[PDB]
């Protein structure tokens, strides 16, 4: 929803 | 029947992977429970030596563990993995991999990412044009909820239309209007309202000399  | 999806990966060939929103809390629950088990029984770096086709766990750039499939074992330091619930790919050393317990297998919860392509659009052959289209879609829909309708099958994955979940605007049509892609014409009656239309959007783009149409 990221991921980062 | 448009179905709600979460778009998680856009590929360089202008395909994309999505999760079904309906099964999203189940994915989050499985990930919760899987990581609980991992925190209680921490994988030792190098204690898993992978084989092509195996499912496993892999530690992604965010430091979290996800379900993965081993696609290619190049060397112990270069294992090519596919994140089965998201659709992205990565090369990692074996020290960032672990075994996937049967409690969390694809038989307990199927792989959550499904590959799709846009209906009624040609993927640009020119690499730079293709990159522009890909980059636009990534900015448009990556990590967003969309509505998806399967239009037709292909020699590869199914071809679909996507709508932005809030605005209901057609994503693929937006690419055509921006001159980022050409229309792939379909003759079938059920597609006529959508196609002849996509072709009228391609005219808006040809006239504004946008992107593909910059030079005529």
């Amino acid at each position: 929803r990221g991921r980062h | 029947s448009y179905k709600p999806v979460f778009v998680t990966e856009i590929t360089d060939d202008l395909h994309f992977y999505v999760q079904d929103v309906e099964t999203g809390t189940q994915l989050e629950k499985l990930m919760e429970n899987m990581r609980n088990d991992i925190a209680s029984h921490p994988p030792v770096e190098g204690s898993y030596a992978p084989r092509r086709g195996e499912f496993c766990i892999a530690k992604f750039v965010d430091g979290e563990w996800y379900r993965a499939r081993v696609e290619k074992v190049e060397s112990p330091a270069k294992i090519h993995v596919f994140y089965i619930d998201y659709g992205n790919r990565e090369v990692l050393p074996s020290t960032r991999l672990g075994t996937l317990s049967p409690a969390f297998s694809t038989r307990v919860l199927p792989a959550q990412a499904t590959e799709y392509a846009f209906a009624f659009i040609q993927v640009p052959q020119d690499d730079d044009a293709r990159t522009d289209a890909v980059d636009s879609v990534v900015r448009d829909i990556q990590n967003t909820q969309c509505l998806l309708n399967v239009e037709h099958l292909s020699a590869g994955c199914p071809h679909v239309t996507l709508q932005f979940a809030d605005s209901k605007g057609d994503v693929g049509l937006g690419l055509v209007k921006e001159g980022l892609v050409m229309v792939e014409v379909r003759k079938e009656k059920q597609f006529q309202k959508v196609i002849t239309e996509y072709l009228n959007a391609q005219e808006s783009a040809k006239s504004a000399r946008l992107n593909l149409w910059r030079y005529g």
